[PDB]
């Protein structure tokens, strides 16, 4: 326990003290020590390692000791080497932006400053890059990602300081001295440019190139504000003349000049700076319009105080003092952190109000929290207002994993650093974690209220708070910030304690047609007021008329995008209209191309743009409506998007796809390509919302190799089903202990990207979701997709979104989505009708003339397809067909693409027959007359089962009906049999399925085996259309009532298989995709082939099948979907999954699916997802009917009463006595009274077996001795089970009346003695037993179980002696597992332990107590199963309902009840001894087994005859239910006994 | 020493600030409680077999909610902190919770102010019950909203009034108290513009210089003719000996909404009433 | 054009805001206005003794809170609610003033 942690210390310390070779200029004398133990450690490697074995250095004396003081030296070295880092951190605090490998990193490379130019981006709000000479020695600036640079006033020498902290430093202090001088140089300009009458265009613009973006609108603000209070302070006399028209004048005329320059064709970053200023002189024209109107003329009048004044004073020493910016009654210094250049918001009304909340808040020393929808730009806001007081603002996606620590370290560096902490989705923590960070967030107000006191110098003890139990310095600027959207689902509630101390603001409304008016005006839209006020109702109208569409958005985020849109075109199309001026005639003049533009048409192609591909086809006029009459008069047209268009022809000629253009055959889909290609180029996340098969998949595809084929820049996608897996798996797990960072799925392909270690950068990269998408797991991408485009990850670690990566997500329904995604994502709608059903035709029909399904193989495929091309077509036989089959009642809901791709693969077996028949006949190989009739008969028999396979008797007759009704094929020719009933010869004829149905003689020995079915209609049906399902590897689903016959077909079908090796998986409601996961562990294995990881089964040359039991038990969360299902989904559709180890995709080869289930009506059970139910096509077994019930059980009881010669004549009598009662009492008992109410022909089949038992002894027997026995043994099976007592009468009398109606002429008393009871304890056979002389044997027997075992006694009446009756009947079975029900108390425990040592069983009982858990029952579930499986010893396992305290309880003990075994419960070391042990077993059973999946089948079989499970509960309404769900096998697995009540 | 449950170290931080107030004798406040059920049950053991100092005082904060256990509840003394009865109740306690210094300060007119503000928030919170009338929403207007009130009423004051003991009621800053109380203060958790109307009709009905005349009503029509009268005092303890006579006949006419808005309400609380005496029978 | 003349209750409407939307548009589109200009005006006469021109519709089922019309002026009252007959919207041109 001491060697691992020392390597494992020596081998990071020595990687960390290698990689960076200049750590040990700042750390001498650890340094020294550790040269010390690396000595030490070549030593111990020189030692150990020329002794290979552990008893040979066990034995070497001075080695524990050595060890015990390595190990304390390398504690007390990473603790100095911590302690370092803290006080590194101490000193520059920026460096608590970077984790601790970062941080190392950069100090160990301080030599070298390339290596650095990385880490800037994190530890400063708009420095990407530091700007250093050819010497690399001296920082002449920085540099924006904008390339935006700022040239330092006086250069940082990293020579005259080499130390990495200082020189940081020095840069730090640097930056913000030179925007100091450069802001005040800036305003010395533009105060002269103020107060003129008149502003020349030139030298304006050379002043806005002159200084950076940020300085020019801050420069104008200090102007502006400096005027109005001059104009303020001369009119302070009351009644004069106002000069304040003057400021407005010239507001207006440096307005009209920013316009006019906006107009012609700038520099992107001119431009960006124009739209800036225009925004902020606009606000100041409004501002000093509201002042005037309201006759203001004092400066110390509150509608002056209340908007934002920044005052600056040249006379102050300190340039970072310099400027004020003051608010009401709050004054802030400009921090003068580089902002780069931002994107500037319109300072609407809200925003004002924001403001002046914000800064009341802050002037509290109290956080601000701005609440209301999504897309209110709460976060916006916040982060306008840090950059308007120079602040550095980091925006913090929250989730429920920022627990106490995270935002803890994340405060400690907001309060080190002195930034703001913009929290968004706060809600989305626990409200413990709420509660618990409430207390931090008191502690730092409490420091910064201590700090505001002017008691407080700076020369004194420095503000510190205690947080995380240490002291960490409070500078003055932090602030916290929440924005949270009350309402929303995935949001907890606030405590009232944390909330007090926030100052809440309702965002709710924002001021979209001011915001519209003056992005339209800086863009250079004239007329941008009737833009903004014909645009904004537009919106309002389209939220109100059009229909509600959980994809629908029209907030702000809506028209932002339009309008942000709506300015590109406008480039676009003053570019197109120069070039095309160009290449005719040589006159161009920019302020006529502006004159004469067509904005309302520019509005109408963004609009058209951006809202239209989210429509449905009901909303499409209506919003077309509304553009026709809030834009009168004007139409726009979408362009022909052509070069794209032959690509996308390339493409889909090249997939198999049919393209169309307008209202040709596929023309819709094509359009709703062009729309996706339209919001990828708009939208960095997109949406893709439709029901399932609407082509979504294969449009992002196709638009993806076209882009590649027509761009030339290769694209890559990375596909992701986010609930397939856990969140953690999604995003990333943080160590609550070493709080060390493991990244997610996600994460680790999204950092992949962003490093482009492999050029990843240069390519078009796409992160498909495709799956559900709940708040849960989308919302940590709300950063991602707002304009933060931010990942944040609550290590403090944020990755920012590359522009060549686009966030799709490919689903059925928003449903479960709330606004705040929705806003946030370009929506496209793929309706159904998009992709038509003749283009699935063409595509299967392209694909089989192409594609070989093994050349001979594709001519027969091709003649194939020329056949069946006529059936094929619109309004043809497949598509009325299928039409009808959608008005017919399935076991599950009926989607197009299940019955479609069912009937293909069936067409894909049909050619693999005709291709069979030619090789068996080389010399006569099929014609095309024979082929034509056979590809005929086969398409409608492939049709009827496809589209009616999952239906009901009545059903399937009418969809056969029907189709004969329409068809033209050559159909049976017989008045009264269905279609149904038939199959295609080879030969191309109708054949019976009867002819295929012998009456069969079952051999005595082997009555109502396991593996043994009676031919019958159905069995023969299902077991051709499972073998042609499964010889295609397509996924099926068996849906039917428990016991109908779907595991027996299945194994039935499979038999006909030999390749195939089948896998049997129990599900339940706890299922989950990690029993999956331990069985490819234990029948697969991973191997690295150069296309990647491939997960095949062991086996080589054979299909692993892994049968699901109960595929639809598994329990949905609260946003309908089952993990398991979509698991499986992923594996079908994409043909693999991704390993969450290292986060590396994993193809199957040789593994399909089988699934079983019960009707999805059935309590428990839950309907199957649409995009599941796409790609398995589903069989519905009924129950045999008494016909088919009375040939299965008729042969069955012939061969049984062959064993007694005498009674062979009552063979057709007592078949028909069982298949009456069985069906009396299905109609009597119904799952609606009782769960566990189920009769199906599995009873039947337990009948004749025990029968056949009483029968195998006897020499010969009259008929009342067989009926007395079939009357024991209908009271085992329909009576034990019953609760009421009424029930059980109802048992007794209807089985003495069904008995008298088949056998008239019999002794009643002989055969209907009421006390039937039947015992191989008295004597060696199991004859019927006296009650007198066996209550005298147990009483004998219980005095020695007295006198050897338990000594607790026992009063014995009628009951005890049934019960232990029952008991010793399920313990002499195999495979023989109780559930005992009743009150405590009862003795059930007793009767069982006493039973059971009787006959010979080790009763096993766990000893379950406080600190019991899943280890310590899988402990003793190991310790069951290897003595009853290797040491061959009978145990009794005997497990109450209070034993349990998990559902992993359940699932382990459902699948060791229903298999035998538990896939993963031997593992590693566990499993190697488990196969030594049964190598030894197996020997001495006299078998040798070499290899290990033999063996551990032997183990398994020893298991299944040896181990016998008793579960006893007492008998409550609702737990029995659940139970019913959690553990399936417990009421189909386990003889069910309801003891209840003593009576 | 108070500590704020939901986290590990939370629970290990209570731990041991109580063995050391148990012994040392100071006081520990638990908060949020009601987010930790089970660890409530071993908390209330470890209170049963203990006998700490003479002085040692344990507060638990929590919100009204089933989880709290029975016997956490059983052994200790339950205090239920809820909106006042009524007006004069509401008014009683804000003039209680603000200290005396506070109001006595160097302008005479802060009392007459914190008189107003007091008013105007126990009319506010009491329109609460009145949810669909009164406001539009449960607004949580409280006692943060309060105190906020009362920061932004003195900082503006001495602003205004560098010390002089007395200032014209013309030269008290009306608009800016209004627009932060409006915007800021109360006006924050206002997400409708109908609310915002109504707020903004209070704010301006009451805080104004003719609330310094002797006519002054602060209510009109409340039963009958009569009216709420402004009270003529310029002392705190003045202010609180006219809220101790109020009639004790409140009606919503008193918050400016009809008489008959309580009519329900008061129906079925008395009916409700019943039904308990009929529970407990 | 029979539709135009119905008297509907927009709380017996699944969406009565595409209601007051859809007449909106059918005044616009009727004198060849602009969607984005009009206003809505509103007239309390009795069900039986109305009519209605090119711009209003009727409504039923408005009730009003508190108060009580008479020659289309509101007055406080002391009930709780009180039931108008008939509700003309009618969709001007904004003159804003
Ligand atoms: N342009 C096309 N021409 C012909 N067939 C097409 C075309 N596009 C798609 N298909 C076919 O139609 C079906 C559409 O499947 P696809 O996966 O594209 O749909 P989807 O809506 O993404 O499905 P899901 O919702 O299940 O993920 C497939 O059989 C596909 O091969
Ligand atoms: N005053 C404004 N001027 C311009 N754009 C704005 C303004 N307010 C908000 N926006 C835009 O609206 C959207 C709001 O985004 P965000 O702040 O994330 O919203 P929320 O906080 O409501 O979730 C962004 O596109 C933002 O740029
Ligand atoms: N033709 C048949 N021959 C033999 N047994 C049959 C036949 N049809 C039905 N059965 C009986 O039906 C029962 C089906 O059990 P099982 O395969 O577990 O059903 P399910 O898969 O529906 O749960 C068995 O008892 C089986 O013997
Ligand atoms: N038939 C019986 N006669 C007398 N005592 C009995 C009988 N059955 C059970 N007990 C007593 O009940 C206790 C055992 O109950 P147990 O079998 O564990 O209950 P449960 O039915 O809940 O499993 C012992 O005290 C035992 O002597
Ligand atoms: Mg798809």
């Amino acid at each position: 326990d001491v060697w691992i942690d020392v390597q494992r210390r020596w081998v990071y310390l020595e990687g960390i003290f290698t990689g960076s070779a200049d750590i040990k200029h700042l750390l001498p004398v650890e340094t020294q020590r550790f040269q010390s133990i690396s000595t030490e450690f070549l030593a111990l490697m020189k030692k150990v390692s020329k002794s290979p074995l552990v008893m040979d250095v066990l034995n070497i004396q001075g080695v524990q000791r050595s060890l015990e003081r390595l190990a304390d030296l390398l504690g007390k070295i990473q603790k100095a080497l911590g302690e370092y880092l803290e006080r590194e951190r101490s000193s520059f605090p920026r460096f608590y932006f970077v984790g601790d490998e970062d941080l190392l990193e950069i100090i160990g490379n301080s030599k070298n400053v390339a290596k650095l130019q990385k880490h800037f981006k994190k530890m400063f709000a708009g420095v990407s890059s530091i700007i250093l000479n050819e010497d690399n020695s001296v920082v002449l600036g920085i540099s924006s990602r904008e390339g935006e640079e700022v040239m330092f006033k006086t250069p940082v020498s990293i020579t005259e300081h080499p130390k990495i902290n200082e020189w940081l430093t020095l840069v730090e202090k640097e930056m913000r001295v030179t925007l100091a001088k450069l802001l005040a140089e800036s305003v010395t300009e533009v105060e002269i440019f103020g107060k003129a009458t008149s502003i020349d265009p030139n030298t304006y613009i050379t002043w806005i190139d002159k200084y950076q973006a940020q300085l020019v609108v801050l420069s104008a603000q200090i102007a502006w504000s400096e005027n109005v209070e001059t104009a303020l302070s001369s009119m302070g006399g009351g009644g004069d003349a106002a000069p304040l028209h003057s400021v407005l004048s010239n507001v207006e005329v440096t307005l009209n000049v920013l316009a006019d320059s906006v107009l012609m064709e700038q520099p992107p970053l001119r431009r960006r700076k124009l739209e800036h200023l225009i925004t902020e002189l606009v606000h100041q024209r409004d501002v000093t319009r509201s002042l005037i109107k309201s006759k203001i003329d004092n400066a110390k009048s509150f509608e002056w105080l209340s908007q934002m004044r920044f005052y600056f004073d040249p006379k102050q020493t300190d340039v970072l003092q310099q400027l004020s910016i003051q608010m009401a009654n709050a004054k802030f210094n400009y921090g003068f952190e580089y902002l780069g250049v931002q994107d500037k918001l319109v300072q609407t009304p809200l925003t004002d109000r924001c403001y002046l909340t914000m800064t009341q808040a802050l002037e509290a020393r109290l956080g601000g929290s701005p609440f209301g929808p999504a897309g209110t730009g709460k976060t916006e806001s916040v982060k306008a207002l840090g950059h308007q007081l120079g602040r550095f603002v980091l925006v913090f996606n929250c989730d429920e994993t920022f627990d106490f620590q995270a935002m803890g370290r994340i405060f400690v560096g907001l309060c080190q650093v002195g930034a703001w902490g913009c929290f968004d989705e706060f809600n989305r923590l626990e409200e413990r974690m709420l509660s618990a960070v409430s207390q931090q967030v008191q502690c730092i107000q409490e420091a910064l209220r201590e700090h505001s006191n002017p008691n407080y110098d700076k020369t004194s003890a420095p503000i510190t708070c205690e947080l995380l139990n240490k002291q960490v310095k409070v500078s003055p600027d932090m602030a916290i910030f929440i924005t949270m959207n009350p309402g929303y689902a995935g949001r907890s509630n606030l405590p009232d304690n944390l909330k007090k101390l926030f100052r809440s603001l309702a965002m709710t409304k924002p001021d979209r047609q001011l915001i519209a008016q003056v992005m339209l005006y800086s863009q250079g839209f004239r007329t941008a007021e009737v833009l903004a006020n014909k645009i904004v109702p537009f919106f309002k109208l389209c939220d109100e008329q059009l229909s509600s569409q959980s994809h629908y958005d029209f907030g702000l985020r809506a028209l932002k995008s339009v309008l942000v849109s709506a300015g590109n075109v406008k480039r676009e199309r003053i570019q197109k209209i120069k070039r095309e001026k160009e290449e005719r005639g040589e006159a161009v003049d920019e302020g006529e191309i502006a004159e004469n533009l067509p904005e309302q048409e520019i509005l109408i192609q963004s609009v058209c743009e951006t809202m239209v591909p989210k429509l449905v086809a009901e909303d499409i006029p209506l919003l077309f409506s509304l553009l026709s009459d809030v834009f009168p008069g004007v139409q726009y047209h979408r362009g022909e998007m052509t070069a794209l268009r032959e690509e996308l022809k390339k493409v889909c000629q090249e997939m198999y796809l049919t393209y169309g253009d307008g209202e040709e055959v596929g023309g819709m889909w094509v359009e709703k390509v062009l729309q996706l290609y339209q919001i990828t180029q708009i939208n960095h996340g997109l949406m893709m919302v439709g029901p399932s098969g609407s082509g979504k998949s294969m449009a992002w595809r196709v638009l993806l190799k076209a882009l590649e084929r027509l761009e030339g820049v290769e694209g890559v996608a990375h596909i992701i089903d986010p609930k397939a897996i856990s969140k953690d798996h999604l995003y990333g797990t943080l160590d609550p202990n070493t709080r060390e960072w493991t990244d997610g799925l996600f994460t680790h392909v999204l950092r992949k990207i962003i490093d482009s270690v492999r050029g990843e950068l240069q390519k078009r990269q796409w992160i498909v979701f495709d799956g559900d998408v709940d708040p849960e797991w989308v919302e940590n991408l709300n950063s991602v997709l707002d304009d933060n485009k931010l990942l944040t990850l609550p290590n403090g670690e944020r990755l920012s979104l590359p522009p060549n990566v686009r966030i799709m997500f490919e689903v059925q329904d928003l449903k479960y989505a709330t606004l705040a995604t929705v806003s946030r994502c370009g929506m496209v709608w793929f309706s159904e009708d998009v992709l038509s059903t003749d283009m699935i035709f063409n595509n299967f029909l392209a694909r089989l003339r192409s594609i070989p399904l093994d050349s001979p193989m594709l001519q027969i495929q091709r003649d194939a397809a020329t056949i069946m091309q006529p059936y094929f077509t619109s309004n043809g036989l497949v598509t009325k067909a299928l039409e009808h089959a959608f008005q017919l009642e399935h076991i599950m809901d009926l989607t197009r693409l299940r019955c479609l791709g069912s009937l293909f693969s069936m067409l894909h077996q049909a050619c693999r027959n005709v291709a069979q028949y030619n090789a068996n006949h080389p010399d006569f190989p099929m014609q095309i007359e024979q082929l034509e009739r056979y590809i005929q008969r086969y398409l409608v028999y492939a049709i009827l089962w496809s589209l009616s396979g999952d239906s009901r008797l009545k059903m399937r007759a009418e969809l056969g009906e029907y189709i004969r009704r329409i068809t033209t094929v050559p159909l049976p020719t017989a008045p009264n049999i269905p279609i149904i009933d038939y199959e295609v010869s080879i030969s191309g004829e109708w054949s019976p399925w009867q002819a295929k149905v012998p009456q069969i003689e079952v051999e005595t020995h082997k009555v109502a085996a396991p593996d043994v079915v009676v031919p019958t209609l159905d069995t023969v049906r299902h077991e051709a259309l499972l073998y042609t399902w499964l010889a295609e590897h397509k996924p099926l689903v068996l849906c039917g009532p428990p016991g109908s016959g779907k595991t027996m077909t299945l194994f039935s079908a499979l038999r006909a298989l030999p390749d195939m090796e089948v896998v049997g998986l129990n599900f339940s409601s706890a299922t989950t995709p990690e029993l999956l996961l331990k069985t490819f562990d234990h029948y697969c294995e991973y191997r690295r082939t150069p296309n990647g990881v491939v997960l095949a089964p062991v086996q080589l040359g054979k299909w692993l099948v892994l049968f699901c039991d109960e595929i639809n038990l598994p329990d949905m969360d609260k946003y309908g979907t089952q993990r398991v299902i979509s698991f499986i989904r992923q594996m079908v559709e994409h043909g693999g999954f991704y390993r969450t180890s290292d986060q590396t995709w994993v193809k199957l080869e040789r593994i399909q699916f089988v699934g079983a289930c019960n009707p999805p009506t059935d309590p428990g059970r839950k309907p199957l997802s649409h995009r599941f139910l796409r790609h398995v096509p589903v069989v519905y077994v009924d129950y045999p009917g008494p016909a088919s019930l009375t040939q299965i059980y008729g042969t069955f009881n012939r061969a049984m009463l062959r064993l007694i010669p005498s009674l062979r004549t009552y063979a057709e009598p007592l078949t028909a006595a069982m298949v009456e009662f069985y069906t009396m009492s299905q109609e009597r008992f119904t799952q609606d009274t009782q769960p566990h109410y189920i009769y199906s022909p599995r009873e039947m089949t337990r009948w004749v077996r025990g029968i056949f038992e009483a029968l195998r002894p006897l020499e010969t027997l009259p008929v009342e001795g067989l009926i007395r026995i079939w009357a024991h043994e209908a009271l085992r099976l329909f009576q034990d089970r019953l609760v009421e007592d009424e029930e059980r009468r109802w048992t007794d009398e209807n089985i003495d009346t069904v008995a008298l109606k088949h056998f008239p002429n019999i002794d009643r008393e002989k055969a209907m003695s009421r006390p039937i009871l039947y015992s191989n304890w008295l004597s060696k056979d199991y004859i019927p037993v006296d009650q007198e002389e066996l209550r005298d044997y147990v009483k004998a027997r219980l005095k020695v179980f007295y006198e050897e075992e338990l000594d607790v006694p026992l009063v014995l009446f009628n009951e005890v002696l049934d019960h232990v009756l029952r008991i010793d009947r399920i313990f002499r079975q195999p495979q023989g597992h109780l559930l005992l029900i009743g009150v405590s108390g009862a003795g059930k425990t007793t009767l069982s332990r006493f039973v059971a040592w009787m006959n010979g069983l080790s009763v096993y009982q766990i000893k379950v107590h406080r600190k019991y858990t899943g280890e310590d029952f899988d402990e003793d579930l190991r310790t069951v199963l290897r003595r009853s499986g290797c040491k061959n010893e009978k145990i009794a396992f005997i497990m109450d309902e209070s034993n349990v305290l998990d559902s992993g309880f359940l699932e382990r003990m459902n699948t060791l009840l229903a298999n035998g075994e538990v896939p993963g419960l031997f593992e590693g070391d566990e499993y190697a001894t488990l196969m030594t042990q049964c190598k030894e077993g197996a020997q001495k059973e006299g078998l040798m087994l070499d290899s290990h999946e033999e063996l551990y089948k032997w183990f398994t079989s020893q298991v299944i005859r040896n181990l016998h499970v008793v579960f006893t509960m007492n008998p409550s309404s609702e737990g029995l239910k659940d139970r019913a769900a959690t553990s399936p096998a417990l009421f189909n697995r386990c003889v069910l006994n309801w003891f209840g009540d003593w009576s | 020493t108070s500590i704020a449950i939901g986290s590990a170290e939370g629970f290990n931080q209570a731990d041991k600030a109580i063995n050391t107030a148990v012994k040392s004798g100071r006081w520990v406040m638990l908060k949020n409680v009601h987010l930790a059920p089970g660890w409530l049950m071993q908390l209330e053991k470890k209170l049963h077999s203990l006998q700490p100092h003479a002085c040692f005082r344990l507060f638990l904060t929590m919100e009204i909610n089933p989880k709290v256990p029975v016997n956490l509840l059983r052994a200790g003394r339950i205090f239920v902190f809820e909106p006042p009865p009524g007006v004069k109740a509401n008014m009683l306690r804000t003039f209680s919770s603000i200290p005396v210094s506070r109001i006595c300060k160097s302008p005479n007119e802060r009392a007459r102010l914190y008189f107003l503000l007091a008013w105007f928030h126990a009319i506010i919170q009491e329109r609460l019950r009145y949810a669909p009338l009164g406001w539009s929403k449960k607004y949580e207007f409280g006692e943060s909203d309060l105190r906020s009130a009362c920061d932004t009423v003195d900082t503006w004051l001495d602003d205004t009034a560098k010390g002089r003991q007395n200032i014209s009621p013309d030269k008290i800053p009306w608009s800016a108290l209004k627009t932060l109380m409006a915007q800021s203060i109360y006006g924050g958790r206002v997400d409708n513009e109908f609310d915002q109307r109504l707020l903004n009709t209070f704010l301006e009905r009451l805080f104004t210089t003719r609330s310094f005349d002797s006519e002054f009503k602060l209510a009109c029509k409340v039963d009958g003719h009569k009216d709420i009268q402004m009270p003529d005092g310029i002392r705190r303890e003045e202010f609180v000996q006219w809220v101790e006579l109020l009639p004790d006949t409140q009606t919503p006419s008193w918050l400016g909404l009809p008489n008959n808005a309580e009519r329900v309400l008061l129906t079925t609380q008395g009916v409700d009433m019943i039904s308990k005496m009929l529970k407990m029978q | 054009k029979e539709l135009k003349n119905i008297h509907v209750c927009l709380g017996g409407l699944f969406v009565p805001e595409a209601y007051i939307t859809a007449t909106r548009q059918y005044v616009a589109q009727a004198n060849s206005w602009s969607l984005e200009e009009l206003c809505l005006e509103v007239n309390v006469t009795t069900s039986q003794g109305a009519t209605l021109d090119a711009c209003s519709f009727g409504v039923t089922g408005l009730k009003l809170q508190g108060a009580t019309c008479n020659n289309n002026k509101l007055s406080l009252s002391n009930a709780i609610s009180t039931a108008l007959p008939l509700t003309q919207l009618r969709w001007v041109k904004q003159t804003n003033t």
